């Protein structure tokens, strides 16, 4: 019952092995993993978005200068201009021609839209892998359940219990530093907190959306007001977040090898096919049947009809059966040379019965486990006509 | 009763909390210094 | 100008460094590390505590058996016993003598004490260390700055600009597995989620205190009531959290080397004195003063009064100054043989002033730099007699 066997780490292809429990009839098994979530641990460094240069109302003293003070606002830029003469719809605003001074100020805050669209930086730890696994055995169920990959945690639905992993490969597609923007993840190297140079990425950085403190190095410098007009013109570098929003590289969900995808989620890289998975399962003894009840099968022989050297189930082979009984009979191929489309077959005395299969080899030489009996299906195959079709399922490519 | 389990969630009167207890204090040790060695005399009243 | 320098990672020591920018008078800088919090990245695994075996009221049928239902409660154990004959304060109450059956059931529930008394498991990543630098340079004499350790985040504190790190040693007292129990942190190896063996640590594991679902492998077992008395005698392993509560090893707070310190916090490791820090600092240009304005102090002479070979400021020495003008001038010994307690000394016209110092060398042959004037205070030192003070105020021992 303690069936321990290693399996490929591939999502679309089941691994229908056959457990040979002594003293009992063999029980067909079938394990397919529909999800291969990585779920790496994350840690937010800072949030980035385009700034807003919020200019306060300027203060104009009609006769006399006024020194400005350094307010604690982030990137609070203040200057005092002199020799002004502001007109403002009701004629000239002050009689003095030289003592009138304007002390404009400006300070940067994160823009209103920063609550919705905002680049997010992260640091990645090792994380914990996870899977959704789909099981059937004997004839008893199509049970499926959510499970961990660490080699200590069991999972149960129905009576069967299993433990899988850990993965043979520690490959994490995410780089050391990653950037998240809405639904696309970029493994961009954000520099550090509080060091973003103006114009480039991270021009404005906040430790969190609610953080009242922030860093904004945007080269904001005030300018003299033009033609005695009451306004606060400021010389400002273009929004750093707007840049790299028009010329961002390819997102990691489009360059990650092994065909992996990400989501607005704990940020797993699902279906990342690499390495192998050491799965182990403890089938419940109730599902077993004593060997003295199942049909034995005798004097059988195998004969293929039309084998196609192809990725899908193109091979068809017929078998002739001298059974002891009527009933079901598990069928499995212990060798990798072929995979069997049909899980199990129904028997009656002296009949002949047909199954579908696929293989990678020009001359398929594989044995058949017809419920505790063997037979060799020798033959030849032919290459298919339609080259590119759907992802392969034969998974046995080797010297030939 | 075979009929049904009624409602009636009853609050536990004395829940455990984290308060401050008065803990003991061992008698002061006698420091006896040497060269690169710290001889520490001890005489507790209870096992510490 | 950009005084790049590596300084040892210690708490109680001034980093008296001179800035010898040509064209202006050299200035001294003092750097001290008040805090050395590490704050490694963490991830909660699960929570353990003593459990409560909540036994519901059993159902007794006076005549006729009752099949049980597999409840979804954690570790729910159900059994039905035959040949029961309960007496309950009014004699017996079933007139049958054999068909009387009791259905007893039990399950594990988190105790109320889990709210305030509960161990915590974590996995540790590298994280990033912070520090509280105290700057005392030129005439500012006071600056409290909290900085990071990455060699990229600047510290534009007041007017001075500072860059610190990255730390030379990645040493972390925390290992991969850490257990937090209220106030003390243990580097115990909790197995994994959902794999706790009964009686050992983590007999029941809960993802969070508010997590409804849990996992409780407690080897719970029911037993038949004896002599016909209505109860649910259940036998189980003693609470695995009570065990190891009296058998936990020495806390990490008292086995961590380099004199680390831990607290109820993001799990920082305060004051782990180890390694050196590549500090680079850009001082403001305003604080510099022209070299041609400071007095010339040539034709000086140095001679000690007494020196002791001690951790304390055991050195007293006098210098025969021969100045031109009168004013303050900072003093420093570039050699690491001795450290100077004084930061700056007022000079009269060819005056003579004392300084305090400390050294680990019996014969200190160290240069003394005094506003661009070198002098060697060759002399001898004397052995101390006491073996009891705090750790040294000099601690730069070398060959002697």
């Amino acid at each position: 019952y303690e069936h321990t066997a290693v399996m490929p780490n591939k999502v679309g292809i089941p691994y229908k092995a056959l457990v040979e429990r002594p003293g009992y009839a063999p029980v067909h098994l079938q394990i397919q993993l529909v999800n291969t979530r990585i779920i790496p641990s994350t840690n937010l460094e800072y949030i980035t978005c385009k700034y807003k240069t919020k200019v306060p109302s300027p203060v104009v003293k009609c006769c006399g200068a006024t020194q400005c003070t350094s307010k604690p606002h982030p990137d609070y830029q203040c200057q005092v201009f002199t020799g002004v003469y502001p007109f403002m719809w009701g004629g000239a605003y002050c009689f003095c021609d030289t003592e009138n001074t304007q002390m404009s100020e400006a300070y940067v805050e994160r823009s209103e839209e920063c609550s919705i669209d905002h680049a997010k930086a992260y640091k990645v730890h090792t994380g914990t892998v996870q899977a959704m696994v789909n099981i059937t055995y004997g004839s008893v169920s199509w049970r499926s359940a959510d499970v961990y990959v660490n080699g200590e945690t069991p999972a149960k639905i129905g009576d069967a219990k299993l433990i899988i992993g850990p993965l043979s490969s520690a490959w994490s597609p995410f780089d050391n530093k990653v950037v998240v923007y809405g639904h696309e993840v970029y493994n961009y190297d954000f520099p550090e907190y509080g060091t973003g140079k103006a114009g480039s990425f991270g021009d404005l950085q906040s430790r969190t959306s609610t953080s009242n403190d922030l860093y904004a190095n945007t080269n904001l410098k005030l300018q003299r007001p033009q033609a005695g007009i009451v306004h606060t013109p400021f010389t400002q570098a273009p929004s750093g977040f707007e840049r790299w929003k028009r010329d961002k590289g390819a997102p990691l969900n489009d360059v990650a090898p092994f065909g992996c995808s990400i989501a607005l989620e704990p940020l797993r890289a699902e279906n990342c096919a690499v390495g192998s998975i050491p799965i182990s399962i403890d089938i419940p003894d109730a599902a077993f049947t004593r060997i003295s009840e199942t049909p034995t099968v005798s004097d059988l022989e195998c004969k293929i009809t039309e084998c196609t050297y192809a990725s899908d189930f193109g091979g068809i082979a017929t078998v002739a059966y001298k059974s002891s009984k009527a009933g079901n009979c598990p069928i499995h191929s212990p060798s990798g040379v072929a995979v069997i489309k049909e899980n199990d077959v129904t028997l009656a005395e002296s009949g002949s019965f047909t199954f579908h299969f696929s293989t990678a080899n020009i001359h398929p030489a594989f044995k058949l486990q017809v419920c505790t009996s063997a037979v060799t299906c020798k033959g030849d195959c032919k290459p298919p006509k339609d080259h590119i079709v759907d992802y392969p399922a034969q998974h046995t490519e080797s010297f030939t | 009763g075979e009929g049904d389990t009624f409602k009636g969630k009853l609050h536990v009167p004395f829940v455990p909390v984290k308060a401050k207890c008065i803990a003991t204090l061992a008698p002061e040790p006698l420091v006896e210094h040497k060269h690169r060695t710290l001889i520490l005399h001890l005489h507790p009243d209870h096992p510490t």
